[PDB]
């Protein structure tokens, strides 16, 4: 398990439908990227939103 | 400093899960999720520890009231609730007297907090436990008091008194 990937069971749990960024995301926008994942990359914040497929939402990229 | 309280967690939410969860926001450390061992459930909350304070500060910003795990709310805070509403009260009925009317049925958390709606005088009540809002309830709901006649039942958060406040019983058995 990764920061950017969340798996099916976890988005059931979570209410979330595919093709939408988890809640925290829009958070994110105001407060910042994560302090421990200075490179995380999210879809539609600051990588490609045609990266946003399956389980993945982010991925940590230098 | 370096770990945070988490509330309000389902009792089928399991550990893997909160790593799962948590590992979105920050590294994580350890994460300490107490089971009751006579129920082998788990008891509404956990301990997640990071790996320095600003990780953790991060994380309580936010994580709190941001993310419903099977339709709840969690709460993310750094170092369960018996809530009713009251509604038609008259101009008499002090802060003071909704404590002695609803003291007699059990302890109250805190003290009421009083609002009106439309002319129409309602409060907030705040129980420690369900078993004893259930007796206000069922003494207290279409009576007369001052000459108004009250209703009594759980107020919204879609309503307080479900099933998955044996959370409550948890923390009851455990002291807060």
């Amino acid at each position: 398990s990764r920061p950017g990937r969340i798996s099916q069971e976890l988005r059931a749990i979570m209410n979330l439908p595919e093709g939408q960024l988890p809640p925290w995301c829009m958070k994110m926008k105001d407060i910042g990227l994560p302090t421990g994942y200075p490179d995380l990359k999210i879809a539609g914040l600051n990588w490609d939103i045609t990266n946003l497929k399956g389980d993945v939402y982010g991925k940590i990229i230098p | 400093g370096n770990t945070v309280y988490v509330g309000n967690i389902d009792p089928r939410i399991t550990k893997e899960q909160l790593y799962e969860l948590f590992i979105q926001i920050n590294p994580v450390l350890r994460i300490k999720y107490p089971k009751d061992k006579v129920l082998q459930a788990y008891q509404g909350y956990a301990f997640i520890e990071f790996y320095n304070q600003g990780d953790a500060q991060y994380a309580i910003k936010i994580m709190n009231n941001t993310v419903r795990l099977y339709d709840r709310l969690i709460k993310v805070r750094q170092v369960p609730i018996a809530k009713l509403f009251i509604k038609n009260l008259a101009d008499s009925i002090d802060s003071d007297q909704l404590v002695k009317i609803f003291n007699k049925f059990g302890k109250l958390i805190r003290e009421p907090e009083i609002f009106y709606l439309s002319k129409l005088k309602c409060a907030y009540v705040y129980f420690e436990d369900f078993e004893k809002a259930d007796l206000a309830i069922k003494s207290l709901n279409n009576q007369l008091v001052a000459n108004n006649r009250i209703t009594v039942d759980y107020a919204f958060k879609n309503g307080k008194g479900n099933a998955k406040y044996g959370d409550d019983v948890d923390r009851l058995l455990n002291k807060e």
